[PDB]
């Protein structure tokens, strides 16, 4: 907690004691690796889960995704072992991140037909039973979310290792909506305010009033942000946060912005965003009071590849706000254009 | 009318490098996204990269990141692919296309040849 | 990754007839956002449909596009010499794959 | 913003960008120098204040005492180069750190007989006047807070220097009660939740539920604490933090501790304290109904230096909370001596 | 009966070191707050510096801090002072006195004396 | 700092009369914390007042404490020979000096 830290904006150096938020969003974030508590425990809240009328899960995170493509070998062996008509499958991921509506739960009791080491090897094959457990995958037809488990684990108190490749789990003991406490941060020193964790950046600044600045984003989770990591959380309207709530958006004053109201409809589908106060190139935006009213965001290119270069905004706040992901350059809800259809 | 014409094509050796252009003409090409596609010889249509109207996207594909440059000149409508460190695969013919990943594709244009043999 | 699926790999018919091609799709497209090409041998590809069901400026209108959710069905209403040729369908968005369709051949 | 952290209690090294959050309360604070803006407007200042009828001046920060001890011989010149019947004596000051009821105000319009640097020399010693202008120290019975400025400066924008020995301040536009954000910080990592300024460590930690666990006071202010800078500051009764809202605690659910409510009438009177929540060495306490109600705090050593042994709590929660200053040791409120009168 | 016995005091070159014990009795000594008092010859008292109960707060006066070292042993009722880096103007005479600096005085016993010179 | 002042510096008199000593304080001192001590040349200091007001034990009733505020006065009823010595003030909190009064001297 104490060390030497050069700053370059400023061109000082700060040398003290305190607590520095690393940002692990940028830059080849590392690591969250994953390895989780005893696999007897898991094995045995799925069949139990299952007898309950469970079908599948959803992650919350959008590294838990990976933990489970690399696990379900593990899983399927073990159950197998127990003489289990199960078998498990994962697949691929795509905001937004949906929820489900139950979760998991010990017995803590677990299966007694199991090794203990969590890197044996010769592993076999398993069959294929006419019972099938789904993970989080483009299944949204067959079982909905419904019957999906949602926000069933918890990061370990001990399970924090940022050079040691693990992250240890275990399961959570009561149904919770907010997102996973044991890593995530928030700061402020004097010019900036960040809300951070293993996907969101957001940042805010202040220039004459707080207010957001940029934001971005590697996953769009659907977890409330918990109060207790937010600054300036008292006296906020949910009508004028910049970042939806249902969107891990933090509760917070430090969210606002003049001009703009809650983006609910906003290009959140896209997986990556990149979230500023600037104008798409080759376009301008001119205040004016005939402009359309607010609807669902509208991509810069239309579905031929051409760009619409005139836009209009009828109560905003220059420079417009406008995303930045794989699909071009997004405007915000305030945004329409000025006579292009 | 859309015209898309294109040149240096041409026998390469294995490891070498090139450089391609497209002439567009006929309309706004300082309003519309650029891609390049390529298309082995028999095989299937695939991308390889498109660039923004201001250059400021330009993705590329998945195997030829590091090796293939693109770049766009909307002063004489011209559109520039850079050839780098070319293997034995890389043969197929190379189409200029008025289009984007995310769009379909108005305009194709003449694509030129190119082999990467000894 | 929409990864998609032409059926059938050839087809074989004579002039005067009508054919039907299909272009399966992984799930659930987007707002119908597919489109066909139509690849002379050996010519540039051409574009045929937008769009799924909107035909392109100077197309015949006996080039008819269809089908919606995670099945297309591209039908030439009347057949013609000139139009055995390798047809490509694409999806642009979202997410698109960086390849297009695998094409089928239309023989005599 | 971006560098290598060294961890002392984890054993391991932090690499990335973010903020750090430097102590700058303990191991000699340095340095936070001082020299305001241009001397005219200050000077200024004063005669026209006292042309409305002010008396004197309050520092509302232990340090803001430091800027006026060493500038007094300097506005002495100018005020006799520009024949003002008045003087200016600085003395010392004590917790609490009293505030005032109004505050200094522009008048823009300087003086027009005035030098621009801030390190002139060949000091002249000055006359003294029938009109006499105080500064913050012991002079509560000729004067009253009344008739006394405070909280009339601000931490200049670009005032900010580390390492050059000045921090530029200039005067508020308005009248305010909230403390500087211009030189404030606060921030959380997972464990721990720091609310930090030149004076305050209020620091609080997670063992089972979020509660404060330590904290350290250089100096007793009087300004609000900023909502601004506030972690967790929504549904907080103003009942329970430990820390009293007057001697610029902050509102938060960080400041809690369960089975003690505000310290409204602690031995905050000395000018250095130090909270924590252990015994005091030598005494016991134990919780039991008959004790006595909370009263003020009571130092744990009588009047001839014998020290009380034996404690009793109502409602209190081991470890007792208990002060560190130069007095000895004091409990908190809910403790009082178990027969002791 | 409160008796206070030291013992220490001498002659010593400037730049030496030194010991001073108290002998405490006839009180609860492990209760008090304990404190040394100096008296340079006719002049006033003055502080040196005080110790706790359990030996935490250890209070030293301005010009002897990092010279001079307060201790106590409850268990035989002592109490120990460490002179170290004596110079010309500490001749005194050195009180031990049952006191707190806030606190009064309640025992006094026969403060020793000590010379710093050649 | 509340520094004392203690005036006269010394005080002549003779056995019979009633003499009055005064301990000028910087200001307001706390809970009227203030003690006299006697130093009879030479031995160790005693105590009088605790207290500002109030005889310590073993001490003759003559021995008087008063004051309040910022001024205090030791008066002693009755004189008496052996009571010619040097008498200090102390302030004890808050905060006190590192020092003892000046001390005033009394002489017959």
């Amino acid at each position: 907690d104490s060390g030497c830290v050069v700053s370059w904006k400023n061109k000082e150096l700060k040398c003290g004691s305190g607590i520095f938020i690393t940002d692990n969003v940028h830059t080849w974030t590392e690591q969250y690796k994953f390895q989780p508590e005893s696999p007897s425990k898991l094995a045995s809240a799925i069949q139990k889960a299952h007898e309950e009328g469970i079908c599948g899960i959803r992650s919350v995170t959008r590294l838990e995704n990976l933990m489970w493509k690399q696990i379900t070998p593990e899983l399927n062996h073990i159950l197998t072992e127990n003489e289990v008509k199960l078998t498990i499958m994962t697949g691929d991921i795509k905001g937004i991140m949906q929820a489900g509506k139950r979760s998991l739960r010990p017995q803590p009791t677990e299966l007694k037909y199991s090794w203990k080491a969590w890197g044996k090897a010769k592993m076999l094959s398993t069959e294929l039973h006419n019972h099938t457990f789904l993970i989080d995958g483009p299944e949204t037809a067959e079982c909905p979310n419904t019957n999906r488990a949602w926000n069933s684990l918890e990061v370990e108190d001990y399970g924090f290792g940022v050079f040691t490749t693990n992250i240890w789990l275990k399961l959570k003991e009561r149904q919770d909506v907010f997102c996973d406490s044991k890593l995530m941060s928030a700061a402020i020193k004097d010019n900036r305010a960040v809300h951070a964790d293993m996907g969101y950046w957001i940042e805010s600044a202040l220039n004459d009033t707080w207010k957001i600045e940029k934001a971005s984003f590697i996953e769009v989770k659907s977890c409330h942000w918990p109060k207790s990591h937010t600054l300036w959380s008292n006296g906020v309207l949910e009508s004028e946060m910049i970042i939806p709530k249902n969107f891990a958006g933090p509760v917070s004053q430090h969210n606002y912005r003049p001009g703009y109201h809650t983006q609910t409809a906003g290009p959140w589908h896209l997986g990556r965003l990149e979230m500023d106060f600037d104008f798409c190139e080759g376009t301008t935006v001119v205040v004016t009071e005939d402009c359309g009213n607010r609807g669902p965001s509208l991509r810069t290119t239309t579905a031929s590849g051409k760009l619409i270069t005139e836009w209009c905004c009828r109560s905003c706040t220059l420079p417009p706000l406008r995303y930045r992901g794989e699909d071009g350059c997004w405007y915000g809800m305030e945004i329409r254009p000025l006579k292009e259809k | 009318q859309v015209q898309l014409v294109e040149s240096g094509g041409g026998l390469v050796k294995p490891g070498g490098s090139l450089r391609l252009s497209c002439a567009a003409s006929g309309f706004t090409f300082s309003d519309y996204y650029m891609s390049w596609i390529r298309q082995a010889p028999g095989k299937g249509l695939e991308w390889v990269s498109y660039i923004s109207t201001g250059s400021s996207h330009t993705d590329y594909a998945d195997s030829v990141k590091g090796r293939f440059t693109i770049s766009r000149d909307n002063t004489k409508n011209s559109l520039y692919l850079q050839l780098n460190s070319l293997r034995d695969e890389d043969t197929a013919v190379y189409y200029c296309a008025s289009g984007y990943r995310f769009s379909y594709v108005s305009y194709w244009g003449q694509g030129t040849l190119v082999t990467v043999s000894s | 990754e929409i990864v998609l699926t032409q059926s059938p790999g050839t087809l074989s018919l004579s002039p005067g007839e009508r054919a039907t091609l299909s272009c399966r799709a992984s799930q659930s497209v987007s707002s119908s956002y597919l489109a066909w090409y139509q690849q002379k041998p050996g010519q540039a590809p051409r574009l045929l449909i937008y769009g799924a069901s909107t035909r392109a400026t100077g197309i015949p209108d006996r080039f008819t596009g269809s089908g919606s959710g995670t099945d297309f069905t591209l039908t030439i209403s009347r057949l013609e010499p000139e139009d055995f040729a390798v047809y490509y369908c694409q999806q642009y968005g979202s997410s698109p794959a960086w390849t297009f369709g695998q094409g089928t051949k239309v023989e005599i």
